[PDB]
């Protein structure tokens, strides 16, 4: 009904996803979805909320109190949502990812009667399909997208982005029986469209997030609070996160460009807080900012309100687990070189990585300390290392060297926590690389981690320059 | 011109005689106004040296130390065992910085010898012991910051944050 | 016992004559274990000083210098300029750690005065233009160094690897 | 340097007289560790032409052969009527590989004028009726790889796998 | 700063001497990039007079006048006759939108007071009879965009949406 506040963002190396899990698809190109935005804005505004409920009553809540206490703004199955959001991208028009011709049909004579696996891969600057039965075959085609022989290199090069690439690179054809050169045609011609499309990676996308407020929602019980909280939660996403995937690994991390707010009594106080990174001279000065930010809410911002209502509910720690920001894991830097750093986060975050294999030894809390804060990781009961040694360092009682002591990881009587941390495949990575620009070249590295509800007592001191020591050798 | 002096918040008693200066021009960079403390500076790599209370460096950016920032240079009996800086302000890790700064600063921090003879076993320590505690409120923050108990009257709340916005890595020896 | 000194990695060839003894221990701590560079030593908030280059320590927490440390006396005639300070070997931030180590060890440092009168502004710099890789490989690591040419034959390992690793800040001036 | 030999294998044994070098250095790249055989190299766009069998080169990409590479020399007497070039071991097309080489690679390889007199229409030959394979794990696989009978008593490792990994194309003259 | 010219497009011809920038700047809301026009702009509630056009004011929510927008002051003959206003670049309803917006803009709409002399009741218009299409082509849309006969021999595709797109009112007393 009205137009709430503008922004102008970028986002470097997004690596957003379609149905075809791509950024482009025969029919569109979408670098930015509006509804990952309003996704990953609400899932930072539950993290920022259970930061200030428990920074002030050392509570938590779950997922559900609270997205049914913001539904006055976000809206749910009961209440249409009362903000809107409206992504322009500019140059942002009408392509798509056309394939005008592949040079088949060398490739699948050595590939009837047979049952071969066909491999792809785009290094040399041309395609080349190689087969897993001994043969490697060039192929010719001419695309609507034009790899500009930097993303090539790039995903060459960055170890996280070639293994995703894994499950675009390959099919098992099966010509033993009757096999026809249409159908193989086919096959081969969308193996290598999906090959193909996945190069679609153009750093520095600038787009502009509208945003309207429907100002038929008035004060109704507590809404300018809960919007003034959403906006302050809406500014700390882009300030920690970015769009599609491996966020958590430093693509898609955005940046203000401008800020331009409509609607003075409500954003006015994000507007000058957003100025407030439209130029950032150093490192120490930004950590500076993002703590003021963060502090700015957790005491100085409106109160602990509606915290005092019947519509939360308490997280059981042995069956909940939620995250919430800790401040006093912001670890700054400075780049100088993106597509570096973004190489070298994997050294960063990979048990035989030459950046934590020199912060930490012994190999197993190694282990430990990426599966309590690298995300999922598939560990095996085969081979002695799970035997005790992760084990026991996750285990939140039986001894006292381990950082790091998962809350109901018991030795042996593993009930929920440890079927969730050694077998939930969809687990967030606690420990997060931001880059972040001003309107010059000063490009920093946010290294934070998020503080989890399964923790028993984080050694806050140690990790706290292990961290910096990791923030230190990707840079 | 317009110089600043580094102040450490030890676990002894090294604290009180260390700058003769308290005001020097109108300005301090750490602050207290009703809310807590400002622009409390971190140094990295330093230690405390609490027998003669100084900083005594490392090979480490584990290691820091907490403190705070006055206006003016030490005791005018110095420059033959401490470290100078001139700095733009930016360089410097505040933190809770509430207002604007002249990007030309000069500090001094009380600098100490690497005593190279023993291991340099530094060990964390926090801020606790309310003696201490009850006594750098005042021997130390109202020799500079009067202000308590004829404005702050509020002493409690830089209580609050003093046990627990500082604390160290030093050497125990 | 065990005694090393840390030379840094600059864009310039301030490095040629700053010891007396170029081996001194039968074993280093930068092993060439034929993938590249090993054991680097990493120090923070210090900036190089090109014009007689040596190491200045500033405050800041995002300085930083990187280099390799190897035993040796640098020209006993010292000490007023270097940090030489023994510590137990754990406290280095070292990079690239391959091996276990002595838990203790003493260490020269270059080092310039504080030199209170600029505006401290640093400035990043990495090394490339493997021209001035080779001199360095000839006067770094050639000197330092008689692992070329009698176990590893590809240097362009260790070429790649100081022309990609070793990057610092400069004072620029 | 580098100096190295390839060798085919056909259904047949017409290679009785083969490669002399059987310790000869420290160097020898289709290495069977415990696990079958590694670094097999695929020579692309060629036929076997097992009668007098020499690599037919053809133009068509999906013709290949499957064969052992060692260093050695073939018989003093060659380098006539085989084909014979240098490679930066980067290029060469392995299978089940488990290291590098020293980036440098010449290599003599069975080459035949192509006879463009019968039109060679191909066909794909496997590796299967161990009868014949039994015996070329004692005329090939010990000729030169005298390891067997001593050291890994895993045969069918290095059995079932040339039933598979070994095949070919043939000109079928 | 930025400033905009609206160019309404009628059947009429006085649009001739109607700018006194043809380009000046790098920035034409409206655009035609191998697809057909862009960013084309609607003005609710007002008339053309196209007996000498003018936007005459009625305050008919169902009156609209479609133009183009160019950049640029009106002739050297103002101040008196357009309606220049500032918006901030989201008051702008813009048809086939294409890119985004500068956040705020002058605008320059040639605007004549009612004359209330005459019950000022309109009538609506089409832009037929391509002979009036094909003249303001090349009055307009080779004047203004002079990108006409460089790429664009589509004007036809063009000429399809001036025969279409551009409807008005006017007085046509």
């Amino acid at each position: 009904e009205e137009l709430l506040m503008s922004l102008k963002l970028k986002a470097l190396y997004p690596l957003t996803g379609g149905y075809n899990r791509h950024s482009i698809n025969p029919f569109y190109e979408e670098l930015v979805r509006p509804t990952e935005i309003k996704g990953l804005w609400r899932w930072w505004n539950r993290v920022l909320f259970n930061t200030l409920a428990y920074s002030t009553k050392g509570k938590l809540y779950t997922y559900e109190s609270i997205d049914r206490l913001f539904e006055d703004v976000f809206g749910s199955e009961n209440k249409k949502s009362a903000v809107r959001l409206e992504v322009i991208t500019d140059e942002g028009n009408d392509n798509r990812f056309e394939l005008s011709y592949v040079e088949l049909d060398k490739v699948i004579d050595c590939l009837r009667n047979y049952k071969r696996k066909v491999s792809l891969d785009f290094i040399d600057n041309t395609l080349i399909a190689e087969i897993e039965g001994s043969t490697k075959i060039p192929i010719s085609f001419k695309s609507n997208l034009d790899i500009d022989k930097i993303i090539k290199d790039l995903v060459h090069n960055n170890k996280l982005l070639s293994f995703e690439l894994l499950g675009f690179k390959s099919v098992e054809i099966d010509a033993t029986k009757i096999s026809d050169k249409k159908i193989l045609k086919e096959i081969l011609r969308d193996l290598i469209t999906n090959y193909l499309e996945y190069f679609n990676i153009k750093q520095e996308v600038t787009f502009t997030l509208n945003i309207y407020l429907d100002k038929s929602r008035e004060h109704k019980q507590n809404f300018e609070d809960k919007l003034k909280f959403a906006l302050y939660s809406l500014l700390v996403f882009i300030l920690l996160g970015g769009i599609g995937r491996k966020t958590s690994r430093g693509f898609g991390s955005l940046s203000i460009i401008d800020v331009k707010c409509y609607d003075n009594s409500i954003c006015k106080k994000i507007e000058d807080l957003a100025k407030n990174f439209l130029k950032i001279s150093s490192g120490n000065e930004l950590k500076s900012k993002i703590e003021s930010i963060l502090d700015c809410i957790k005491n100085s911002c409106i109160d602990t309100l509606y915290i005092e209502n019947n519509i939360l509910s308490e997280i059981d720690p042995k069956k909940n687990v939620v995250y919430f920001i800790n401040s006093d894991l912001f670890e700054v830097k400075r780049i100088n070189d993106k597509e570096k750093v973004l190489a070298n986060i994997y050294k960063a975050v990979s048990s035989e990585g030459c950046c934590i294999k020199s912060i930490i030894t012994d190999k197993y809390v190694r282990k430990s300390f990426l599966i309590a804060f690298g995300g999922y990781r598939k560990v095996e009961k085969d081979k002695g290392l799970d035997i005790g040694f992760i084990k026991n360092y996750l285990c939140e009682t039986c001894e006292t060297v381990s950082s790091f002591n998962i809350v109901d990881f018991l030795l042996s009587e593993g009930s929920f926590m440890s079927d969730y941390i050694l077998q939930y495949e969809h687990r967030n990575s606690l420990l997060r690389f931001k880059l972040i620009s001003d309107n010059s070249n000063n490009s920093y590295l946010i290294g934070y981690i998020l503080h989890s509800s399964y923790f028993k007592k984080i050694d806050i001191k140690y990790v706290r320059c292990i961290l910096e020591k990791l923030t230190y050798c990707v840079i | 011109s317009t110089q600043r002096e580094y102040v450490f918040i030890p676990i002894t008693n090294s604290i009180t005689i260390d700058v003769k200066i308290t005001i020097g021009g109108s300005d301090h960079i750490t602050n207290i106004d009703e809310r807590g403390i400002h622009n409390v500076l971190v140094i990295t790599g330093y230690a405390v040296d609490e027998k003669n209370g100084r900083l005594v460096p490392t090979l480490d950016p584990c290691d820091y130390v907490k403190g705070i920032l006055v206006a003016g240079t030490p005791q005018q009996a110095q420059s033959n065992d401490f470290l100078t800086l001139k700095l733009p302000a930016n360089k410097l890790y505040l933190i809770r910085k509430k207002g604007n700064i002249s990007d030309d600063l000069k500090i001094y921090i009380p600098y100490s010898s690497p005593d190279a003879r023993n291991s340099m076993k530094t060990k964390p320590v926090s801020i606790s012991d309310d003696t201490i505690v009850n006594n750098i409120i005042k021997e130390v923050f109202d020799k500079i910051y009067n202000i308590t108990q004829k404005e702050k009257v509020k002493i409690e709340k830089v209580k609050e944050d003093i046990k627990e916005l500082f604390s160290y890595y030093a050497l125990e020896q």
